[PDB]
C-alpha cells in the first residue's frame, strides 16, 4: 500500500499547470503574532491568491467528480495518500518567499478515515457511521441541548468571560483565589438568561465540577457541566471497543494506534501547559521529531514570572507555565508536566468532538493582544466596607461596588454594568493575588514527527506531518461585529488555526478587513501556512466539510467525527477489520 | 399671550414659561386677528419658531435637576486622545439617575 | 498634570496613591505634551510603569482592609515538615470573611 | 399582552440582541429576538449553499448574481443611513447607474 | 403627465423566478421548492 515509485518518480514526466502558492507552501515566524497576521497574510495572500484558486472545491459529487472534465480526477489515485502540485526542491518550511522552478509533486499519507475527499464517502455513509458506533450509547437530554447551543449561537456573550479565561491560564495556583466572584458570575449568566458559563475551554470545564458541583452552584446548572463530561467520557469510552489488546510496541501501546485523538505524537490545538509535550517526548524517538518554538530550534521555559518581571514583549524560546504546586520551588525540577495521562487524552476529545457540534462552524480562535489586558486589569474599584457595618447587594447602596455614582470609565467595574451581575468587597478584590501567575506573551509553535510504526519505509518520512498551533491565547465563540461600547479588533485578533474556527465573518476584527479580500475569505480558508496547511495536516477541509453541510440531528454529529477519526494506513486496518 | 405679536417669539419670549405651564397655555387662546396680525409671517414660522422655543422652555425647566442625578458621561469608543497604555471601554447607561 | 516627562511614575508613584483616585482623571485630561517628551522612550517601556505598579497602588486600600479579615490558608495540601499526625485537606474560597 | 416590541423595524430588531441582550430583558421575550436574528442570519446562509464558490465577473461576483436581495445593487425599501446607496454606487460602476 | 404617444410593445428581462405568473408557476409547485429547502435547516419554535 506504500508502493508509490510508480506514481512518484513517473509523474516528473508529464506538465503541470501554475495553481496558488499558498496552499501547497509553507513557511516560518519570527516576530510576534499580531502583524505577522495584520499586515503578512493580507497583501501578499492578496497577490499570491487571485490567480487560480485551488483545492477548496468540495461541493461536488461523484457523478461531477468522475466525469472526464474534473481538473482533480488526475491527481487521486490510491486512498492512501494525498497528491497534489505544489512548489518542487522544497523539503523544508523555509522563508515567507516562495523560491522560483518548475512545479514538483510532493507526497503525503491521507492520515485519517475521513480525508477522503466528500464525494468519495459522502456524508450520507460517514452520519450513518454513528447509529452503528454509538447505538444506544449516551445520550443526552435536549434541554441542556437547548442551554448550550443558545450559549454558542449566542450574538450577545460578554468579554467579560473572554478576558476571564485570558487571566486564569490554567493554573490552579490562582485558580483557587477568586472562587466567589466565578460562581457569583455563573449565577449571573446562568439565573439570568438559563445560559450556562465557561463552556469554552475544557481546562476549566474539567477544572470546574470538582469544585463547584459540591454547593456554590444550582443543581441544574452543574449539572449540565457533568453531561457535556461524561458524554466526552463516553466517547472516550467508545474506541475502548474498537481496540485490540496485546500489542504493545514502541512505546505506544494498541490504545494509541488507533484513534488520533488517543496520538501524544500529534499535538492539542489549544494546550496552554507541557503535558502532550513530554508525552510525546518518550515517543517519537524513532519518529524524526522536531519543534518550533517562535523561529527558534530549541526552548527555554521558567518556573514562575512576577509583576518585576514584565517584559511583554519578549522575542527567545520561553514557554510558561503556571508554578509547582508543592515540593521544591528553587533551580529543581527543570520540568515535570502536571498529571497524568488522563490529560492530554482527553483535553481535545473535547475540542474535536463537541465544540464542532454546537458551533456548526459559528467558532473562530483568537489570539490575544494582552498589553492592554493586564493593563486595564489591576484598576479596579471597591468600596470599602466599614469594619462595623456589613456589606450590600443591592446597586441602589451608595457603597455597593455596582452603584449609579461610582461608575468611572475606563475601569473593570464597568464590565460587570455592561454584563448585569452582582459583585461585592469580597468577590473583586481578590483579583490581585494574579502577581503570581502572570501570562506574558501569546506565542505561535510548529511541532513536527514522522508517522507511527505504520507507515514507516525508506521512501515515506520524508513527507513529514506539520502543526502549527497557539500559546497562552483564546478560542472564542461567535463574534459581533456590530457592537460600539467596546471596540472591534483591540484586545484579540483571529490567528484561525483549525479549519473548525476559520469563519470569515470573525475575520472582521483585524484592521485591514479589505472587501477585494473579503470576497475571497469567503471561499478560501484563511490559515497561515507556519500554523498549519491543507494537505500536510492531520485535519482538513474535506473533513471539516461533514461539520459545516452535515445538517445533523445534533446527536449524530458527535458520533460520526468519531468513525471519521480511524487511520487508513496499513496496520491501522489490523485491528478495524476484526 | 403672544398670540398677536409678529414672529416677536422667535425663541426670544418662549423660554420663560416653564414645562408644566404652557402645555395649558397654547389651549388657552382661540383666535387669530381680524387684521391677521399673526398671520403674514406664514405658520411654517409662528411653528418652527415654536418648536424650538418649547423645546428651550423644557429646556431651562430641566436647568435643575442636575445635582440630583449623576453626569452624563461616553457611552461610545470615541477613541480618547490619551487611548496609549489604556483601553477605553465605553458605559452603557441602563442604570438610576436617583443620587441622594 | 504628570504626562508631559519621560517614565515619572517610575512604579513608584502609584503606590502613594488611591487605586481609585487616578482611574478617574484619565478623561480628565484632554492631551498629551508636544515635545513626545516621555515617548521617546519606549511605549513599552512606559507601560511596564503603570501595569506594574498598579497591584502596589490597591495593596494600600487592600492593606486597610486586612484587620478585619481573616487570612486565607493554602488551597492545596502544601506538604509541610509538620503534617504528620494530622493529614492536610484543602480550603476552596467560598466565605465571606468581612467581620460583621 | 405577551407582545414583542421593535418588529416593524430591522434596525430596531437589530439594537436589541447586541446591547439589550446582557440580561435586562425577560427571558421568554428576549429570546424570540435572539431567534429572529437567527432565523435571518439561517436565511442567509442558505444563499451560499445554492451557489458556486469564486466565479465572479464584473464586479458583482458570484451571490452577486444568483439572489437578488444579497446583491448589493439591490434597495431596500427604508433607508435610515445613507450606506446602502453608497454601497450602489461602489459597485454598479458597470451597470449605468 | 403621458405624452400622446402611439402604443407601442416593449419588452423586460424578468429579473428573478418568481417573476413568472402563478398560471404559470403554481403556488403548489411554489411551497413545495421552498419545503426541499428548509430540510434540516433552522425552523422558528411556536413559542417565538
Amino acid at each position: 500500500l506504500l508502493d508509490v515509485e510508480a506514481t512518484l518518480v513517473a509523474l516528473r514526466q508529464q506538465h503541470l499547470d501554475r495553481q496558488c502558492y499558498f496552499g501547497v507552501y509553507v513557511a516560518e515566524g519570527t516576530e510576534d503574532t499580531l502583524d505577522v497576521q495584520m499586515g503578512r497574510f493580507m497583501e501578499t495572500w492578496a497577490d499570491m491568491m487571485p490567480h487560480h484558486p485551488h483545492w477548496v472545491n468540495e461541493h461536488l459529487t461523484i457523478l461531477q467528480f468522475i466525469a472526464p472534465s474534473n481538473p482533480r480526477l488526475r491527481f487521486e489515485l490510491n486512498p492512501a495518500f494525498d497528491f497534489f502540485v505544489a512548489p518542487g526542491d522544497v523539503d523544508l518550511p523555509g522563508p515567507q518567499r516562495p523560491p522560483e522552478a518548475m512545479p514538483t509533486v510532493n507526497a503525503t499519507l491521507r492520515i485519517i478515515n475521513g480525508n477522503i475527499p466528500v464525494p468519495l464517502c459522502p456524508i450520507s455513509f460517514r452520519d450513518c457511521r454513528g447509529t452503528q458506533l454509538g447505538l444506544g450509547r449516551h445520550t443526552m437530554t435536549p434541554a441542556t441541548i437547548k442551554a448550550v447551543k443558545d450559549t454558542f449561537e449566542d450574538r450577545a456573550y460578554p468579554t467579560i468571560f473572554y478576558m476571564l479565561e485570558a487571566v486564569i491560564h490554567g493554573n490552579e495556583r490562582n485558580f483557587c483565589a477568586l472562587l466567589r466572584l466565578l460562581t457569583q458570575c455563573i449565577r449571573g449568566y446562568w439565573e439570568q438568561s438559563h445560559r450556562v458559563a465557561f463552556v469554552n475551554n475544557f481546562h476549566m470545564l474539567m477544572y470546574i465540577t470538582t469544585y463547584l458541583g459540591n454547593g456554590e452552584l444550582p443543581e441544574v446548572c452543574i449539572n449540565i457541566y457533568r453531561d457535556l463530561l461524561q458524554h466526552v467520557r463516553a466517547l472516550r469510552q467508545t474506541i475502548t471497543d474498537f481496540t485490540i489488546q496485546g500489542e504493545g510496541h514502541n512505546g505506544e501501546t494498541s490504545e494509541a494506534l488507533n484513534n488520533i485523538l488517543t496520538d501524544d505524537t500529534f499535538i492539542a490545538p489549544i494546550l496552554w501547559d507541557c503535558d502532550a509535550l513530554i508525552y510525546r517526548d518518550e515517543a517519537a524517538r524513532d519518529r524524526l521529531p522536531a519543534i518550533r518554538v517562535s523561529g527558534r530550534n530549541g526552548y527555554q521555559a521558567l518556573h514562575f514570572v512576577d509583576m518585576a518581571g514584565h517584559n511583554f514583549q519578549r522575542r527567545d524560546n520561553v514557554l510558561i507555565h503556571g508554578r509547582p504546586v508543592r515540593g521544591d520551588t528553587g533551580q529543581g525540577i527543570p520540568i515535570t508536566p502536571h498529571h497524568d495521562r488522563e490529560w492530554g487524552i482527553l483535553s481535545k476529545i473535547y475540542y474535536y468532538i463537541v465544540i464542532p457540534a454546537f458551533s456548526r462552524g459559528s467558532c473562530c480562535t483568537m489570539g490575544v493582544r494582552y498589553d492592554r489586558l493586564y493593563p486595564a486589569l489591576q484598576a479596579v474599584i471597591v468600596p470599602e466596607i466599614p469594619a462595623d457595618e456589613e456589606a450590600p447587594t443591592t446597586p441602589e447602596d451608595p457603597r455597593h461596588p455596582l452603584h449609579a455614582h461610582q461608575l468611572v470609565p475606563n475601569s473593570l467595574n464597568v464590565y460587570f454594568h455592561n454584563a448585569h451581575l452582582t459583585v461585592d468587597g469580597d468577590a473583586l478584590l481578590t483579583l490581585q493575588e494574579l502577581m503570581g501567575d502572570m501570562a506574558e506573551r501569546t506565542t505561535a509553535i510548529l511541532v513536527s514527527s514522522a508517522p507511527d510504526a505504520g507507515a514507516a519505509t525508506a521512501t515515506t518520512r520524508n513527507m513529514r506531518i506539520y502543526d502549527g498551533a497557539l500559546y497562552h491565547g483564546l478560542i472564542m465563540m461567535a463574534y459581533q461585529a456590530y457592537d460600539e461600547t467596546i471596540a472591534t479588533g483591540t484586545f484579540f485578533y483571529p490567528v484561525p488555526v483549525n479549519p473548525l474556527f476559520a469563519c470569515p465573518e470573525h475575520l472582521a476584527s483585524l484592521r485591514g478587513m479589505t472587501n477585494a479580500r473579503r470576497v475571497l475569505a469567503k471561499m478560501v480558508p484563511p490559515i497561515p501556512p507556519f500554523l498549519g496547511a491543507n494537505h500536510h495536516a492531520t485535519i482538513r477541509q474535506p473533513v471539516a466539510y461533514h461539520v459545516t453541510h452535515s445538517k445533523s440531528d445534533f446527536n449524530t454529529l458527535t458520533y460520526s467525527l468519531l468513525g471519521g477519526y480511524f487511520k487508513f494506513t496499513p496496520i491501522s486496518l489490523t485491528h478495524q477489520l476484526r | 399671550r403672544v398670540v398677536f405679536d409678529p414672529s416677536n417669539p422667535t425663541t426670544f419670549s418662549v423660554e420663560a414659561i416653564a414645562a408644566y405651564t404652557p402645555v395649558a397655555l397654547i389651549r388657552l387662546l382661540n383666535a387669530s386677528g381680524p387684521l391677521q396680525p399673526g398671520h403674514r409671517v406664514d405658520i411654517a414660522d409662528a411653528r418652527s419658531i415654536y418648536t424650538v422655543g418649547a423645546a428651550a422652555s423644557a429646556a431651562r425647566a430641566r436647568a435643575n435637576h442636575n445635582a440630583n442625578t449623576i453626569r452624563r458621561t461616553a457611552m461610545f469608543a470615541e477613541t480618547d486622545p490619551m487611548t496609549w497604555l489604556r483601553p477605553t471601554v465605553g458605559l452603557k447607561r441602563t442604570f438610576n439617575p436617583r443620587i441622594i
